[PDB]
């Protein structure tokens, strides 16, 4: 079948700037049956463009599609924070109606250091035999951040997992949680639990900690 | 206005069968070709099937042909996708969609998640991430740890929806136990703790689990 190749895979641009997205097809796409879609996190895809160049209803004018045979282009000219999305092209001349693999658009903002919070396991959880310790990095930019867990000063590895939010649609920041999982018994063997955070926006590492069972 | 709402998402064993539905409104249903389009987790979009206006004729993607059955009832304004002999690679969000021209899709439903796995369904435990008037500035933070459930998804709201600003509900991660886990957190005023009540509402429909947890400063 037809293969649709998008480029770049990744784009990161400031508001006000212009984004130029490419779709190349492995066959001539007859008439101009090429569509573009926008997909925001946790949302269904939303149609931007059909007929290569015709804007779908309710779509702002700063989205414009061009191209003709194998080469196509989506131009987004005055980026807003809300434009963070994955953008897909789509051929609909022939079954299967093939999509490209997407260009992921991040929109830049100024550097922002995370606010860091640490949470001890609840007494309820402990009663069930495990302890989760949660470290929260809130509303930071850029996405890169480093979290290191210490238990009585010993560096942990392999017993934590991270999760990162998608870029926030209005302030363009990320948040991150790191969760340390121990057995109840292991948790009760140690006193000081600490989360050490490194980020471009912090001039030095931030440590948040507590002593097991104090407050 | 034009809306499409899928139903019937959930867990199914490999080799199993599952039927999806879609209710349609806001337009003349029998005047449009309709499709299913799916999206595996973290992947791109894949067209699944197509039905003509009257329900008599269907086209299927190759990987699906012979196993899926796409039907429509123009009296009930309802689409059905009978899926059979399901496989792991069928795990995806399935979007009900309306076809235009030779096949672009100008309207999409919210989508229904189908998870093909030989595991069994399990509801989350919900634990408080208590705020401290002490160890907290920048000013306060609290949350719920929503742990050990299967499959995706869960919904978390706060105060039955009254609290939305400053809320972050993290993408779930698969734990080495094969069970998912996530936290939902919110930043709140230090002054208001004690006076204000914070409750997280967790819904996990595949297991029929609804939990409310009140989250409070410890003493």
């Amino acid at each position: 079948d037809i293969v649709m190749t998008q480029s770049p895979d990744t784009l990161s641009l400031s508001p006000g700037e212009r984004a130029t997205l490419s779709c190349r097809a492995s066959q001539i796409i007859s008439s101009n049956y090429l569509a573009w879609y926008q997909q925001q996190p946790g949302q269904a895809p939303r149609l931007l463009i059909y007929g290569a160049s015709s804007r779908a209803t309710g779509i702002p004018d700063r989205f414009s599609g061009s191209g003709s045979a194998t080469d196509f282009t989506l131009t987004i000219s005055r980026l807003e924070p809300e434009d963070f999305a994955v953008y897909y092209c789509q051929q609909y001349g022939t079954s299967p109606r093939t999509f490209g693999q997407g260009t992921k658009l991040e929109i830049k903002r100024t550097v922002a250091a995370p606010s860091v919070f640490i949470f001890p396991p609840s007494d309820e959880q402990l009663k069930s035999g495990t302890a989760s310790v949660v470290c929260l990095l809130n509303n930071f930019y850029p996405r890169e951040a480093k979290v290191q867990w210490k238990v009585d000063n010993a560096l942990q590895s392999g017993n934590s997992q991270e999760s990162v939010t998608e870029q926030d649609s209005k302030d363009s920041t990320y948040s991150l949680s790191s969760t340390l999982t121990l057995s109840k018994a292991d948790y009760e063997k140690h006193k000081v639990y600490a989360c050490e955070v490194t980020h471009q926006g912090l001039s030095s590492p931030v440590t948040k900690s507590f002593n097991r069972g104090e407050c | 206005q034009v809306q499409l709402v899928e139903s019937g998402g959930g867990l199914v064993q490999p080799g199993g069968s599952l039927r999806l539905s879609c209710a349609a409104s806001g337009f003349t249903f029998s005047s449009y070709w309709m499709h299913w389009v799916r999206q595996a987790p973290g992947k791109g979009l894949v067209w699944v099937s197509r039905i003509n206006s009257d329900g008599s004729d269907t086209n299927y993607a190759d990987s699906v042909k012979g196993r899926f059955t796409f039907s429509r009832d123009n009296a009930k304004n309802t689409l059905y996708l009978q899926m059979t002999s399901l496989r792991a690679e069928d795990t995806a969000i399935y979007y009900c969609t309306r076809g235009r021209s030779y096949g672009f899709f100008d309207y999409w439903g919210q989508g229904a998640l189908v998870t093909v796995s030989s595991a069994s369904t399990k509801g989350p435990s919900v634990f408080p991430l208590a705020p401290s008037s002490k160890s907290t500035s920048g000013t306060a933070a609290l949350g719920c740890l929503v742990k050990d459930y299967f499959p995706e998804p869960v919904t978390v709201s706060w105060n039955s929806g009254a609290l939305t600003s400053g809320v972050h509900t993290f993408p779930a991660v698969l734990q080495s136990s094969g069970l998912y886990s996530l936290s939902s957190v919110v930043t709140v005023p230090s002054s208001s703790l004690g006076t204000q009540t914070y409750i997280c509402n967790v819904n996990h429909k595949p297991s029929n689990t609804k939990v409310d947890k009140r989250v409070e400063p410890k003493s």
